[PDB]
């Protein structure tokens, strides 16, 4: 009923500009938000980047501030994140997800769970 | 209903259109999830300068001012249409003289 359709990134080198999308069909994430999340080898899935969907107003884990932008289209049904500045430790597996819970605090979004997950897109930071 | 609709933190669910391309009609609906235009690009589905989204949602805390608070209101409307009438009183009939 809810898919949400990954595309882009890859492998480039260090600093490289990407622009990950998550197509959104059959559901509007109005009140609810959106976030992304990033899973390297070895590690737990971590937050990287949630947005209300209504508002706009963004939220950024500290690894990400200042180097990755989240942005969003209503009508298209997809959410970006613009990725600039890449550094080697961002290699990772990249989730787009959608919240089906409204919560109060966008802080919120970066632990509460989320009920739609996306197939996962790899993104590799490579050397000179 | 600041009791039921309002939770810690505030409640976000219910929305309001902020933008419209003309007036409403008495009694008209609009509920389309269109970009709106305010500018002269054409948006095509594509928010930015002059792309917002028309629909914004209330923000109702318990701590909000009473005229911030969330409110449930009902409109009832009345009609005698060409029909015998259905929606009658309580009012107790008697025999007719």
């Amino acid at each position: 009923q809810v898919q949400l359709v990954e595309s882009g990134g890859g492998l480039m080198q260090a600093g490289g500009s990407l622009r990950l999308s998550c197509a959104v069909s059959g559901r509007t994430f109005s009140t609810a938000a959106m976030g992304w999340f990033r899973q390297a080898p070895g590690k737990e899935r971590e937050f990287v980047a949630a947005i209300r969907w209504s508002g706009g107003s963004a939220y950024y884990a500290d690894s990400v501030k200042g180097r990755f932008t989240i942005s969003r289209d209503k009508a298209k049904n997809t959410v970006y994140l613009q990725m600039n500045s890449l550094k080697y430790e961002d290699t990772a597996v990249y989730y787009c997800a959608g919240s089906k819970i409204t919560r109060s605090l966008l802080s919120d979004y970066a632990t509460w769970p989320y009920d739609y997950w996306g197939q996962g897109t790899q993104v590799t930071v490579s050397s000179k | 209903s600041n009791n039921l609709d309002s939770k810690v933190g505030g409640n976000y669910n219910y929305l309001y259109r902020l933008f419209r391309k003309s007036n409403l009609k008495p009694f008209e609906r609009d509920i389309s999830t269109e970009i709106y235009q305010a500018g002269s690009t054409p948006c095509n589905g594509v928010e930015g300068f002059n792309c917002y989204f028309p629909l914004q949602s209330y923000g109702f805390q318990p701590t909000n001012g009473v005229g911030y608070q969330p409110y449930r209101v009902v409109v009832l409307s009345f009609e005698l249409l060409h029909a015998p009438a259905t929606v009658c009183g309580p009012k107790k009939s008697t025999n007719l003289v």
